[PDB]
């Protein structure tokens, strides 16, 4: 033949993308959002299945030559039981029937919707969970607290809010002593609008005979009390020991208002 | 002379409504507790609703939610709204005025009849 | 079968050259134009792009494309697929230009009868952001102890949510950390929930004052829950005595409207945080004579 002028290529100098290793990347990949491309480095064909198993909520895409690849989130598969009963975990790892917050090899990532509480997608789980002895004071108050002003008033989230209010109306009419309904009434009072006031009064006014005498003596005085109250020009609530004692979450709106009307001297 | 004539009663089947009025003269609401009273024959009178000189209200338990008392300052007239009336609301209704911190300056007005029957 | 291999220098671009060929059989007399990258790029060929004048032969290691980029400027860029190109096997990585006489037909034909021509894709880099791929890189960006090679998603003063997982554990440890308060100021539920747990234990810290100052009015429950647990765990503590009064069965003596009854719970020098939200609403409404 003839003597070809041979040239060797300049030394390969990798980049961060080329040096990436998906095995080290669970903390990078779990917080990724919808439509966000998480680049993960070269991936061998015999690993693609492993990586798709580990991250079933993500699509595995081939971005460039030599197996260069990325994960694109497609969905959130977290379950109400694992997402709704906590405001702090955003995902969990499932292995061998067990659920763990921390990553272990062999585990499958499941991810909670980032706005799950803000959407009302937890309302059917927590309406149940919060009732009974499964009640977690901190979680269930937070759940009820946060239902007000949902999705910054997006229409889906505003309906969520309404529907839940009706469901809680029907429940707490039956027995407002049950700690979810006490918190519900407590939080209606904080909202302090026409609709929350008439929801409180509607609920309190449907309580049973025994409830009213155990809890609402301030709102339903004995005739002996009422006719004593006429003598003084102060409203009854300002002196009546039944109202200084009483539990404010069970006062009617009128009575709760009136308690504010009692002039104290500064000091 | 202090006048507390009540007016507005009558006949209604149960569930209807009635609005009593008391056009007080000789007394001012700015320093009087005004109250609506009942008296069914055979029984002693009873408070039904009351309003302080500042405007705080209060009710007898059996009428709470159904009745609501209000007042018009410029008209010096107190009202009783009676909704969802029960056969046991049958009584003569009248108004009562009490001077804020005097006790002896108490007055009673003329009754009005409301009866509720099928 | 070949003869008279020769390198013609280019007219302008030192990288461009001409490979003259000798021939057997038909007049294959051609002067095929080709380039071979020399520059190392610290800038872009075109918007968001950097395309080295280099053909990546099938089977060649990807880093050969990356060798013509300064390693710092490279961190941002990803290597994607590229346009079909042809190369001299014996001189692999040469970019052949299809000009005039040089034509895809020619190149297809040459490979079939000879093995001195191979084909692949041109090096095509495109700009994205820093490629984070490790737990520590996350901790550094999110905590802001080192920020330099961080993408925006992990360096936007907690506007997005990517750092929330890491910050739950971080701020539990250093609650007073100024970045933890910037995190809490974005008012997303894992931050607020985290500080509800923290302040349920250390309500008396000043960072819990700031916690309450933020979550009120809109997310007040996260403070109320913490006040309840803290004053439950410290019955008898003086700052607790408006919220969990310790001489009564239930601690409600000065709840709601009644908060206004004691001058102490009204006191404007005392910390809102030591009153429930419903309470401190009513405080701003006492009818003093």
């Amino acid at each position: 033949s003839v003597e070809l002028p041979k040239r060797d290529p300049p030394p390969g100098v990798p980049t961060d993308e080329m040096l990436l290793n998906v095995d080290k990347m669970h903390d990078v990949i779990a917080p990724a959002k919808l439509l966000e491309y998480v680049y993960i480095g070269p991936l061998a064909k015999d690993k693609e299945d492993k990586v798709k198993k580990r991250y079933p909520e993500f699509r595995l895409v081939n971005t460039g030559p030599g197996g260069l690849s990325a994960l694109l989130r497609q969905s959130y598969a977290g379950t109400a039981p694992n997402c709704c009963r906590t405001f702090q975990r955003t995902h969990y790892w499932k292995k061998d029937g067990k659920i763990s917050d921390k990553y272990e090899e062999g585990a499958v990532l499941e991810s909670c919707w980032p706005d799950v509480h803000d959407t009302g997608k937890c309302d059917v789980d927590l309406f149940d969970w919060c009732q009974g002895d499964t009640f977690d004071r901190n979680i269930c108050h937070q759940w009820i607290g946060s239902a007000f002003n949902r999705s910054n008033r997006a229409v889906e989230g505003q309906q969520s809010l309404i529907n839940l209010y009706n469901k809680m109306q029907t429940l707490c009419s039956k027995d407002a002593s049950v700690p979810i309904c006490e918190s519900f009434l407590h939080h209606l009072r904080a909202h302090n609008t026409e609709d929350s006031k008439e929801m409180i009064d509607y609920i309190l006014r449907q309580q049973s005979a025994d409830f009213k005498q155990k809890y609402m003596r301030c709102s339903y005085p004995t005739r002996d009390k009422l006719e004593e109250s006429l003598k003084y020009a102060e409203p009854r609530e300002c002196w009546d020991p039944e109202c200084s004692n009483a539990n404010v979450n069970f006062l009617l709106t009128r009575n709760y208002n009136n308690l504010g009307l009692c002039n104290i001297v500064r000091g | 002379e202090v006048q507390l004539q009540a007016s507005g009663g009558g006949l209604v089947q149960p569930g209807g409504s009635l609005r009593l009025s008391c056009a007080a003269s000789g007394i001012v609401f700015s320093n009087n507790r005004m109250s609506w009273y009942r008296q069914a024959p055979g029984k002693q009178r009873e408070v039904v609703a009351t309003i302080t000189s500042g405007g705080a209200t209060d009710y007898q338990d059996s009428v709470e939610g159904r009745f609501t008392i209000s007042r018009d300052m410029a008209k010096n007239t107190v009202y009783l709204q009676m909704n969802s009336l029960k056969p046991e609301d049958t009584a003569v209704y009248f108004c009562n005025a009490r001077r804020d911190n005097f006790a002896t300056a108490i007055y009673w007005g003329q009754g009005t009849q409301v009866t509720v029957s099928s | 079968t070949l003869n008279r291999i020769k390198i013609a220098p280019g007219i302008a671009d030192i990288r461009d050259k001409y490979m003259e060929l000798g021939f057997n059989y038909p007049e294959y007399n051609r002067a095929v134009k080709f380039a071979e990258e020399s520059y190392t790029y610290y800038y872009e060929t075109s918007p968001g792009e950097i395309k080295p004048k280099f053909c990546l032969i099938d089977g060649m290691s990807i880093d050969h494309c990356s060798s013509f980029i300064v390693p710092e400027f490279a961190k941002q860029y990803v290597l994607i697929h590229g346009e079909p190109c042809s190369s001299f096997k014996f001189r692999p990585g040469s970019l052949i230009y299809y000009q005039n006489e040089v034509t895809p037909e020619y190149i297809k034909d040459l490979k079939h009868a000879t093995d001195y021509i191979a084909s692949g894709q041109r090096c095509h880099f495109i700009k994205k952001d820093y490629l984070l791929g490790d737990s520590d890189s996350v901790a550094k960006c999110c905590s802001k102890t080192n920020t330099k090679h961080c993408p925006k998603i992990f360096n936007n003063n907690y506007k997005t949510e990517h750092c929330d997982d890491f910050m739950t554990g971080f701020c539990r440890n250093d609650p007073g950390n100024p970045n933890c308060l910037e995190w809490l100021r974005a008012k997303r539920k894992p931050a607020m929930s985290t500080y509800s747990d923290i302040c349920s234990k250390h309500m008396d810290a000043r960072y819990c004052s700031e916690f309450i100052r933020i979550i009120r009015p809109d997310y007040f429950t996260f403070g109320d829950t913490a006040l309840y647990v803290f004053c439950n765990d410290h019955k008898g503590n003086r700052n607790c005595w408006c919220a969990n009064y310790p001489k009564s069965n239930s601690g409600d003596k000065y709840l709601g409207p009644r908060v206004c009854w004691l001058h102490e719970c009204t006191d404007e020098s005392r910390d809102r945080k030591w009153l429930y939200y419903n309470q401190d609403v009513q405080r701003t409404r006492c009818k003093y004579v």
